[PDB]
RNA sequence: ACCUUAAGAUAUCAGAGGAAAGUCCUACUGAUCAAACAUGCGCUUCCAAUAGUAGAAGGACGUUAAGCAUUUAUCAUUGAACUGUUCAUUGAAGUCAUUGAUGCAAACUCCUUGGUCACACACACAUACGGCGCGGAAGGCGUG
RNA sequence: UUGGGGCCCUUUGUUUCUUCUGCCUGGAGAAGUUUGACACCAAAUUCAAAUUGGUGUUAGGGGAGCUGGGGCCUUUCAAAAAAAUUUUGGAAGGUCUUGGUAGGAACGGGUGGAUCUUAUAAUUUUUGAUUUAU
């Protein structure tokens, strides 16, 4: 899949992702894994009814994440491109 | 080896 | 160490620790007894399995609970 | 705007398409990519009614004037397991032609690339 | 110039949500029982369509079925050849179908003495089936020209390819 | 079978930190780091402008705009206008790099100066500081250096001004400064 | 016997696949559907969202989605004191099997 | 035996498929996915009003109905003409089927009927 | 198929919010594929009543499981 | 230093032939489907003043603006007066906002976008309106 | 070749296909055009040059040939309703138009990617806990 290579991408840049429960978060990407798994670190969490309050890391489980918003610079990753070139893979 | 489940049967028989 | 949550469901099996059932809410009841045996699934079956709202709930017998309600197991 | 009908959503690349949500929110965002149809937008800027003015539109001046609140947010990937259903707003900037002849040209340019690496990488 | 260029988009402003929390989302409770329709609103039913519709895409279904079940025991359903023993007697098989008894009997003697010669045929047509029974005047010729004959790609048949081997009756 | 799209190295099939240590390598960490200079380099370069739409111009449109005048253009050579871009360029992007610190000078000897601009010993973004140059310790006491103007610290950097406006400047200052 | 039926399913043969999905299909469970759609009686299906639908089954599926015809809707929509009794009839119905909960075969 | 590819023999074909949340869409149906991911095309969305006074109706489907853009101004009930919603799979709930098909050459499991020939 | 990368939280102190309003800190001392996790000596966070000396937490109802400790 | 792999398939039915029952195949043959490419329809919608200082579509995360109307700003303990009300004390949490939020409405300023094409400055039309200039955009349908 | 009229030059790096020469009393000159050239980015040797690694640009219009397609006309041939008439099919020629013009065919594999089926209706996406309910 594309989107979650994308995700993979996006790794060491301020992202921002909300989940179902109506909470939003922002902070550094450290790791993100297959399963839309992600590691935010400084995170800076908005619970639902608008409280803001800061944690050091945060592990969110993808089952509950709505989006998540990654650097608009992305837009121009190599993994975007349809016609693409490859090394002809060895034997 | 499909879905994780298959994963758990391969540790839970091994534990019973 | 680490011990997997399987793990520890085996030692509360090979222990007879009793636990605390939490099944998850909009049900508001919670499971209190034995457990004699688990599945892949988190499902469990309990023995002496007494039903308590969220304390004057009924003695239920043996059941079987199934695992996709479960959220806590706490002794 | 009008839209071929034998048209998957792998036709609809770089459309501005309507993706609305399980609880009312829709995003309104060019189409980039896909998979669990879980889509990737680039400048997606999600909508939604506040329940101020929701009552505004149970049946009944004669016509309805809502204020949405709106966010701006850009090239966001949404999930499939939220996603209810999507519709198509807009025609991409660029016009069917143009689009194969921008096609073709990288085509071109990548095939040509890759003879010259391929050229340099043995000798 | 590390990170000068992945500058991210300003926070996200907040908006009061407009859905159910996640402790109060739930599907419908209190679904009532089935057991008050059967009493009263089945007997209208049934009153009311009597008889249902035939059930037709199962025909093709159960037909096929019928073709599985109706082959085998047809082919099971039976019971000039009757030589002696095959110890000295040949055996043929896969010949063409158009062949004869007398150019089968030549064919065997090209290679082994023939004693008796009668070439079963099927019964629907006077066509030769294919099978050919030549007695042979020596055991071990004719062991050893069935052998050149499975050993060389077949014997020559006139329209197929005729392998050859022991009688195994 | 998954491959870097930047190293182009074809890598055998992985998922756990062999993507995590391809990635964090050096062929795949400047390597990644030269191909978004250059994406974000062409998005400076672009000098595309919108279509141009020409509209028949009228005749009380064309005499009042026939009866003013006409204007001379301005124009240079090739060799001239190639120099005046890359001049331009580089201002812009030595321009765009300048970050102003004259707050982080000027309170060099504050009482609490370790615990805020040093910048590693701080609360909020310490964490990431806390294998690789006489760092300044959060121990340090207002005992230490009790007169600051004890011939340790220098005069202020006099302010930069633009040096194609260098002529602007006074000829002669108010006051003789040794 | 019942090593095949505990056996995970990535590891048996395509041919003991099928086999199992018809054992399943005609010993099991969704018997119950088999039956009632071969000798042609009413199932009385009680869905999630609590809409009970009177109807024929035509064809059923492993995920229990099943094709009715004659299909006819009953559901009550209810604020406090007031109730009212709504029905409704479609000729032909294709019905998605994650809303049912208990499928009641007519005696 | 799978029903989705029951579905997949429609095509072209006018249903009412009812989601989930209540609302209803009406329009021309094209290709189905092997997930069952419709995709109408001449589409009339409508949400029952549930006719009790006091029962007012479901408010996020409000939102999402007019949040699709297509909902007429005048409308007194909720109706959003448009062209090509793609639906996603587990959204529906059930398909009403036009009245007119035949449905004994369409539930014939071409596949089925082949492995049973072969085995 | 892949572990999650939990392997930094061991034998530190988490807090995670079960569902959508209960949240419950402790000791994380494993966890599994799905995200189960067997945490020690928890304690409901709301005056507090602790829960016991061994629990798992299916992993279908975490959302969170932010870290109180240096990490 | 860690890593070396889910397996299958590539339009479909029907008919003729070849290697009892399948089984495979046919630069075989029909019918259906799908894709590409040409190519058409009196097909359908849309394509901005200069005879003028305009206008259309979409924005503003723009101003007037503290606009005009409503509505909000803790909980427990103890003492004192008081017929619930007021003052002080200990503890507990506590998004910022009150020039906010919410409801309503209007003016103004500005951004992006377009054939700012050609011939015309014209008395039409009931079968209601030559859709009988060249292009472009988007679909519908047909043929090869 | 020279002169006149109209319109355009925001072509803003004054035609933007590239380099070099050059311009407002002007719209110009030379060389070049894909296994090549040109522009730009990053480094470290302790300025520049050097190299290695990258991202791009190589265009717009018109014509001749050569060629794919349609419409219409002529001739010739075959079948049915015949050497007179028509319709159907094919060959050749004419006219008008519309598109292309550097790759294409055949074979091949421990070749990439799409689609489809099965594991897979058992906690991380699609076989239901968001119609707010009693």
């Amino acid at each position: 899949g594309i989107p979650v290579k994308l995700l993979n991408e996006a790794q060491g840049h301020i992202v921002s992702l909300e989940l179902t429960t109506g909470a939003t978060y922002r902070g550094k990407l450290v790791e993100s894994e297959d399963s839309m798994n992600v590691q935010l670190r400084d995170v800076i969490a908005t619970e639902p009814q608008g409280a803001v309050t800061h944690m050091d890391q945060i592990f969110v489980r993808g089952s509950q994440i709505k989006f998540i918003v990654v650097p608009d610079l992305l837009k121009n990753a190599p993994l975007f491109k349809k016609n693409s070139s490859r090394p002809m893979p060895p034997i | 080896m499909s879905t994780p489940a298959a994963e758990q049967r391969k540790l839970v028989e091994q534990l019973m | 160490a680490m011990v997997p949550p399987i793990n520890c469901i085996f030692n509360f099996l090979q222990q007879q620790t009793p636990v605390t059932i939490w099944l998850f809410e909009q049900i508001g009841i919670r499971i209190k007894g034995k457990i004699v045996g688990f599945d892949e699934f988190m499902n469990v079956v309990i023995d002496e399995a007494v039903e308590i709202p969220v304390e004057k709930g009924t003695p239920l017998g043996k059941i079987l609970l199934k695992g996709d309600n479960i959220t806590l197991i706490t002794s | 705007i009008q839209v071929a009908h034998s048209s998957r959503l792998a036709n609809l690349i770089d459309y501005k398409l309507r993706v609305l949500t399980q609880d009312g929110r829709v995003y309104i965002g060019q189409l980039m990519a896909f998979d669990h149809m879980n889509l990737v937008l680039n400048e997606c800027i999600e909508e939604r009614v506040p329940k101020t003015q929701l009552d505004k539109l149970r049946p009944r001046g004669t016509t309805l004037n809502i204020k949405v609140e709106k966010r701006v947010l850009g090239l966001t990937i949404l999930r499939g397991e939220q996603i209810l259903s999507t519709v198509v707003e807009d025609k991409p900037l660029l016009s069917k032609k143009e689009r194969l002849v921008r096609d073709k040209k990288e085509k071109k340019q990548a095939q040509k690339q890759t003879k010259l690496r391929k050229e340099k990488e043995k000798k | 110039d590390v990170s000068r260029l992945f500058k991210p988009r300003p926070p996200l402003s907040y908006k009061r949500p407009t859905d159910y929390p996640y402790a109060k989302r739930q599907t419908n409770p209190n679904i009532t029982g089935v057991a008050n329709l059967l009493s009263t609103s089945l007997k209208h039913y049934m009153e009311e369509f009597p008889e249902g519709s035939p059930n037709n895409h199962l025909q093709r279904y159960e037909d096929i079925k019928l073709s599985k079940i109706k082959n085998a025991q047809l082919l099971d359903r039976r019971l000039h050849i009757k030589d002696t023993d095959p110890y000295r007697t040949i055996f043929i098989g896969r010949l063409p179908y158009d062949l004869d008894e007398i150019e089968l009997q030549k064919y065997f003697v090209k290679f082994g003495e023939i004693e008796k010669i009668r070439i079963v045929k099927d019964k629907i047509t006077q066509k030769s089936k294919g099978y050919a029974f030549i007695v042979f005047k020596d055991p071990i010729s004719s062991k050893m020209a069935f052998k050149e004959i499975g050993v060389h790609r077949g014997i020559q048949i006139k329209d197929r390819i005729c392998i050859v081997d022991i009688e195994r009756g | 079978k998954f491959y870097c799209d930047y190293c182009d190295t074809y890598l055998t099939h992985d998922s756990p930190s062999v993507r995590k240590t391809h990635c964090s390598g050096r062929k795949h960490k400047e390597n990644v780091k030269d191909y978004y200079r250059n994406k974000a380099r062409d998005i400076i370069n672009k000098h595309n402008h919108k279509r141009r739409h020409i509209g028949k111009r009228g005749r009380k449109e064309r005499e009042n705009s026939s009866q003013n005048e006409t204007l001379k253009v301005t124009c240079l050579s090739n060799k001239e206008k190639r120099h005046i871009m890359h001049v331009k360029k580089m201002n812009q992007k030595e321009l765009a790099q300048t970050s102003i610190d004259t707050l982080k000078l000027l309170y060099d000897g504050s009482p609490g100066y370790s615990k805020v601009f040093v910048d590693a010993n701080r609360f909020d973004i310490g964490d990431l500081v806390k294998r690789a140059q006489t760092s300044r310790s959060r121990d340090e006491t207002c005992e230490s250096n009790p007169f600051p103007r004890l011939n340790n610290p220098k005069k202020l950097e006099p302010p930069k001004i633009l040096s194609q406006w260098s002529n602007t400047i006074p000829k002669t200052s108010i006051f003789y400064s040794v | 016997s019942s090593q095949i039926i505990d056996r995970p399913k990535h590891e048996l043969s395509r041919a003991e696949l099928e086999e199992l999905e018809e054992f399943e299909f005609k010993h099991g469970p969704m018997s119950l559907i088999n039956d009632a759609m071969v000798t042609r009686t009413p199932v009385i299906i009680s869905l999630r969202n609590n809409h009970k639908i009177i109807a024929r089954v035509k064809a059923f599926d492993r995920h229990c989605n099943m094709v009715l015809e004659n299909v006819k809707e009953l559901w009550t929509e209810k604020k406090g004191k007031n109730v009212i009794n709504r029905e409704r009839f479609i000729s032909k119905l294709f019905l998605r099997g994650d809303s049912v909960i208990v499928v009641l075969k007519t005696p | 035996m799978k029903l989705v590819n029951f579905l997949k023999k429609l095509r072209n074909e006018q249903v009412t498929i009812e989601l989930k949340n209540g609302t209803t869409v009406w329009g021309t149906l094209q290709s189905v996915s092997p997930q069952m991911n419709a995709i109408l095309t001449d589409v009339k969305l409508t949400l029952p009003q549930p006719r009790l006074n006091k029962l007012n109706s479901n408010g996020i489907a409000m939102a999402s109905l007019y949040l699709t853009g297509g909902q007429q101004p005048t409308a007194s009930d909720n109706i959003a003409s448009l062209q090509y919603i793609n639906i996603r799979g587990n959204t529906i709930r059930q398909i009403i089927l036009p009245d007119s098909l035949n449905l004994d050459s369409l539930l014939v499991d071409q596949k089925q009927l082949n492995s049973l020939r072969r085995s | 198929v892949s572990t999650p990368e939990l392997k930094k939280y061991m034998d530190k102190k988490i807090l995670l919010n079960i569902n959508g309003s209960r949240k419950v800190a402790g000791i994380l001392r494993g966890y599994d594929i799905f995200l189960n996790v067997v945490l020690d000596d928890a304690m409901e966070i709301n005056n507090n009543h602790q829960l016991g000396l061994q629990t798992v937490i299916r992993g279908n109802s975490i959302i969170s499981l932010e870290a109180l400790d240096a990490i």
